[PDB]
């Protein structure tokens, strides 16, 4: 009666979850755009009507791909640069006692040492200024990295400024984007679209605070893989940014020492004028309003009558314990203790100042045996940035106490990438299909 | 909005979605980063050739809609055309039938050769 | 001399040049230097597959001289066959009509599907 | 044992071996080691495309057993069908007639275009 | 027994057994290893 | 330039002269300093 027969359809709109390799799309720098494809001036997006798709931000392979690509680019950028192997020599250092304040005493050391020259059978005595965090006593000191591995110097021509990069999937695949606001990164998104490439993502490297990120379109958002468990981090996304102004006011001076044939080491000659600590400024009223919004949102998940406490970081390495970032080539590590210090109970122009330090020997990624010696920057430096999110961790959390204490977190760079690719996923099309149909061959 | 285009017919019914197969068909083909791009292009070409070979083996070469001689077994599915071609989406049908895939492929493959043999025998006379 | 072969008919008329399409059809497919050679081969394969797909979508699969159902619009060209197929070369025609290429392709693509649908409807009876 | 499968019909006669062309047809497509694997993969696609183009040019596109118009010359082979299709293997026939391969290819190529031209002429009326 | 040309002496002869023969090798000295730092992140291992 | 001597600590007749106790200077993590070290080498690895 039915008298149906099989029929083959090519081009059926069906997709399945899959993993593949994405490629560049972009408009001297570490994030090499030379080997990256140009971006189309008029990107195209196709909203899918009446299509709901499952999303999970904590199982995205795009984050792993981005991390691997960033690490590979960082390794590639440092290949054609001088190696500071001869620098491992016995230094003779003294305290700097020229126009310093009460907080920067002992932070700088004036060191002298012998060094090689262009000729193989000649030596030269030179001097430099080093930071206390870079020299360890062996009146004799040595670089901290000498007993770990000989490591290189970043070339002065390249720039560390992040550049937006778009990721594009190959032919036969598609990228699905969730346009549903208030989506918390896990569950069924009912508003979906197909995009050839993602939006510009700045690979900003920072810990304890998301800088120059994206803002929520509705209100403060809280995301966590398992909010009940304290071992999983909590990502907070602001709906409005907070301006933070950081500056190093020391007038540094750069000099070049020839350590071999066509090899120069850049040292800090001397500081002109006064010597003062670098510091950052954050608005107080804006920070208070942002924390009010954050605690308001947190009350939804952790009870209505609970007490919400913000305190200092537990401890560990300086990178994880302190807000670490870089501006203009100078690597700042700062003590965000005045911000996350308050308690909240259910019921003008002063600015919070963070005095903080600079480092030159850098281990950016969680790796052992490779440095990155940042050459000094000439003149005073300053910058302004947007705080648009936080990474928080719950301490303890047992049922014995009704008070919840949240502390700053960070360390792993995958969290920074996960905050931008939470609304994206990749699928592969399956054009072939079989159906029943009346006609017969 | 660009609601209609490429995969815009995903949420529509199978009958409505059957009118826009060409938009899906067109896009199936199209220093460290270059290696990844080349690998992806190689994989895409291999997948396209695999799909074309599978289509050609069944005798529906160069056709988007090609119904054949193999009858439909009622065991695989019981729903009638009334509640399928205008009361269901392609994704739902694929999800329901994804278990029963290879048997129909084998049936098509073994059916095509018999037709070829019969055509040769008829032309022999 | 080897006057005839591959592109030897480039200077001849379209009528004479249409007799030797196969010679052009055949040749379309076939440590640091090896990388360049592999890249060139990949690009050539991609171009060949693109051309084959474009031919297949219009229903002229496996044919060198295939006419179709889309009629010719007089606006695109006004010259008659008398002064075209024996008073013009392929290069001149391509130069003249390079502007109006995509519209004919779209018309062919949308025309093929209607024929396929009508054939399915006829075979349904 | 898996006697029947892929190349299991190599020792059988041509008549018996012609019943299982599909199993051979299917398998034709599918840090330092990765480079070698990629180089190997690049060649298989080229070989498959060359074979497909050679088949399509003769007009037997999308067919496993396709007869043509060119007659058989007695000079190339004198044995009759009685002692060929059931008293000989494909390897033996290929070994015997490996010398006279290209001429039939050229004849098929030149014959297909005449049929295409004639079909165009008949459809012109 | 296998050989490319058994008559010629310049070609080796490969003999394949039917059953294996157990051979037990041993170094009984109790060695000790010590690391000497020859540079930044570079160690040479020596028999102490 | 290694300075080597014969080892004569609990050896048999067949292992006399097989091992040489060799001392030498070597670099260290710092390019300024040097360190005197020693090790044991095999007779097949050292040539006068
Ligand atoms: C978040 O975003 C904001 C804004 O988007 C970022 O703030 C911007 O940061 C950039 C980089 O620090 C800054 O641009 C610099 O401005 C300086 C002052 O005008 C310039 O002097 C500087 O140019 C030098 O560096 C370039 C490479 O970056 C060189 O190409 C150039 O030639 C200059 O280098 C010369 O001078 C130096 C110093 O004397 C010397 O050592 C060199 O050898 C050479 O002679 C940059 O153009 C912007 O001005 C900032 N924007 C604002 C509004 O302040 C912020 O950094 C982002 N946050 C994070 C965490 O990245
Ligand atoms: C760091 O130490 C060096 C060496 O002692 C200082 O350079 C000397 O500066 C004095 C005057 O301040 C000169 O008279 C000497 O000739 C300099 N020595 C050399 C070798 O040039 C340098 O000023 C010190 N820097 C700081 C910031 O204290
Ligand atoms: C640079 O090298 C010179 C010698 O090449 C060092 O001066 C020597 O210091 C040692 C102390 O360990 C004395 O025993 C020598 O007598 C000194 N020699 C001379 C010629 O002065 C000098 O100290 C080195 N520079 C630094 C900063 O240590
Ligand atoms: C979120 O974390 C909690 C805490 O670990 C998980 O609940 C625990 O699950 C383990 C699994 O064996 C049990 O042993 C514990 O007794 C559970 N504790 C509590 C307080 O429930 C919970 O399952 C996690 N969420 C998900 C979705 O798995
Ligand atoms: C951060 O804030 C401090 C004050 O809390 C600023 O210090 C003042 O800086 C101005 C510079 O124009 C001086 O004129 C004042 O004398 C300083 N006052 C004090 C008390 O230090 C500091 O400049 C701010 N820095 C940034 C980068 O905004
Ligand atoms: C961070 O820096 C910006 C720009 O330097 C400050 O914005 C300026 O604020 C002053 C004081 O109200 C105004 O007179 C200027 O007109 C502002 N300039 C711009 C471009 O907005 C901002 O106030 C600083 N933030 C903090 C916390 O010090
Ligand atoms: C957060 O605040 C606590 C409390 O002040 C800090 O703990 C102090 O740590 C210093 C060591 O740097 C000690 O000398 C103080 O005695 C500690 N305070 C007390 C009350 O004992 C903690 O260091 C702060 N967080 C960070 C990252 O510095
Ligand atoms: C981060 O800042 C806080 C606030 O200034 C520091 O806490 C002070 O630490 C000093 C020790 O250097 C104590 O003498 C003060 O009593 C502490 N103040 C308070 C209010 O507890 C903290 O030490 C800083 N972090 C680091 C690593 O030094
Ligand atoms: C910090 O945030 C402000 C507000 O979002 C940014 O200012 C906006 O910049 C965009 C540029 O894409 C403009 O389209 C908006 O009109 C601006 N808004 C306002 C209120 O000015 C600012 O650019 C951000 N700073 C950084 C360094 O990213
Ligand atoms: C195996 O080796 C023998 C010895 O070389 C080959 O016989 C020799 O062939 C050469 C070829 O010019 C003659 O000059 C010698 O006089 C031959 N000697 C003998 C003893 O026959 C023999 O040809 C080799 N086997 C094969 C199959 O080539
Ligand atoms: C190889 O054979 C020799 C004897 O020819 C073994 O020597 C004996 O080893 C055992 C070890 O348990 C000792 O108890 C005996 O005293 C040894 N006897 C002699 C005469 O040397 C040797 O152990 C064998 N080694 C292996 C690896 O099998
Ligand atoms: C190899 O030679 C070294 C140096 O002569 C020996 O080490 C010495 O051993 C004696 C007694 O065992 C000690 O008193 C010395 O202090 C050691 N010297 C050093 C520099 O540590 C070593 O024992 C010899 N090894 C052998 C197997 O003979
Ligand atoms: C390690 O280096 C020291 C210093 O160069 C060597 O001792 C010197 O040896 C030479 C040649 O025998 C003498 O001329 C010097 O007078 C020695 N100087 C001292 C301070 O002893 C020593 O021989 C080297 N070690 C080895 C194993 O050769
Ligand atoms: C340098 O100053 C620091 C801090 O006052 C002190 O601990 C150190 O002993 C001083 N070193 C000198 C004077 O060599
Ligand atoms: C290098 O020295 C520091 C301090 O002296 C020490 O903490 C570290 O473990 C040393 N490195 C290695 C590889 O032992
Ligand atoms: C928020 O995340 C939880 C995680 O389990 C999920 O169940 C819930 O549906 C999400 N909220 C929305 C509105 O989807
Ligand atoms: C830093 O010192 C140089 C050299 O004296 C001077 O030209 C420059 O103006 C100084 N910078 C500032 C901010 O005063
Ligand atoms: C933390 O907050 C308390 C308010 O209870 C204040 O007394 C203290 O000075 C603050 N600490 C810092 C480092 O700002
Ligand atoms: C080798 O020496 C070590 C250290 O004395 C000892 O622990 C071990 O048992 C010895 N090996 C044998 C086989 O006796
Ligand atoms: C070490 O012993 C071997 C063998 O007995 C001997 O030839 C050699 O001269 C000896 N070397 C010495 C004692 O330096």
């Amino acid at each position: 009666a039915e008298n149906l027969w099989v029929t083959v359809y090519y081009g059926v709109p069906v997709w399945k979850d899959a993993e593949t390799t994405l490629f560049c799309a972009s408009d001297h720098n570490v994030w090499a755009t030379h080997a990256c494809v140009p971006t189309d001036p008029n990107p195209q997006e196709i909203h899918l009507e009446n299509v709901t798709e499952e999303f999970n931000m904590w199982k995205n392979n795009m984050v792993e791909q981005m991390h691997t690509d960033i690490i590979s680019l960082w390794d590639q950028s440092l290949k054609p640069c001088v190696k500071l192997t001869p620098l491992c020599v016995t230094l003779q250092c003294t305290n700097v006692t020229n126009n310093i304040t009460d907080d920067m005493r002992g932070e700088l050391k004036n060191c002298s040492f012998n060094m090689t020259t262009e000729l193989r059978d000649k030596k030269q005595k030179v001097y430099s200024l080093f930071y206390r965090l870079d020299v360890v006593q062996i009146k004799e000191y040595r670089l901290i990295n000498c007993n770990t591995s000989a490591c290189t110097q970043a070339c002065p021509k390249v720039s560390f400024e992040p550049i937006p990069i778009h990721y594009c999937a190959p032919a036969g695949f598609a990228i699905l984007k969730c346009k549903d606001k208030k989506f918390n990164g896990t569950g069924p998104c009912p508003s979906v679209s197909t995009v050839q490439c993602t939006h510009g993502i700045k690979p900003v490297v920072s810990t304890q605070l998301l800088l120059n990120g994206s803002l929520a379109e509705e209100e403060v958002m809280i995301r966590s893989e398992n909010i009940t468990n304290n071992a999983k981090n909590i990502l907070v996304q602001f709906n409005t940014p907070v301006q933070i102004n950081c500056t190093r006011p020391n007038n540094n001076t750069r000099k070049s020492i020839r350590i071999g044939p066509g090899q120069a080491f850049y040292a800090t000659g001397d500081i002109i004028g006064d010597i003062r600590q670098a510091h950052c400024n954050v608005s107080k009223a804006t920070w208070n309003e942002t924390l009010g919004k954050v605690v308001k949102q947190l009350r939804k998940h952790f009870g209505n009558n609970t007490i919400i406490r913000f305190a200092n970081s537990s401890g560990g390495d300086l990178e994880v314990t302190t807000h670490s970032f870089n501006c203009g080539g100078e690597f700042f590590y700062c003590n965000t203790s005045g911000l996350f210090n308050s308690t909240w109970i259910s019921n003008s122009n002063d600015s919070i100042t963070l005095p903080c330090r600079i480092k030159q020997i850098i281990n950016m990624w969680q790796r052992i045996g490779q440095c990155m010696y940042a050459p000094p920057i000439q003149g005073v430096i300053r910058c302004v940035s947007n705080i648009t999110g936080l990474i928080l961790t719950r301490d303890g959390g047992s049922t014995n106490s009704t008070t919840e204490t949240f502390r700053p977190g960070g360390g792993d760079m995958r969290d920074n990438w996960r905050s931008e690719l939470y609304k994206y996923k990749v699928v592969k099309i399956e054009p072939l299909g079989v159906a029943p149909t009346r006609c017969k061959r | 909005a660009v609601f209609l285009g490429f995969l815009g017919a995903a949420g529509s019914t199978m009958g409505a979605a059957s009118m826009t197969l060409t938009v899906q068909a067109r896009n199936l083909l199209s220093t460290v980063w270059g290696i990844k791009q080349l690998q992806a292009r190689v994989l895409a070409v291999e997948r396209y050739l695999r799909d074309q070979q599978l289509l050609g083996i069944w005798g529906c070469s160069g056709k988007l809609i090609c119904c054949t001689n193999v009858p439909w077994n009622s065991s695989w599915s019981n729903r009638n055309l009334s509640e399928i071609w205008d009361n269901m989406t392609w994704l739902q049908w694929d999800k329901e039938i994804s278990n029963y895939t290879q048997i129909i492929y084998g049936l098509l493959e073994e059916s095509q050769n018999q037709q070829e043999k019969n055509e040769q025998d008829l032309l022999a006379l």
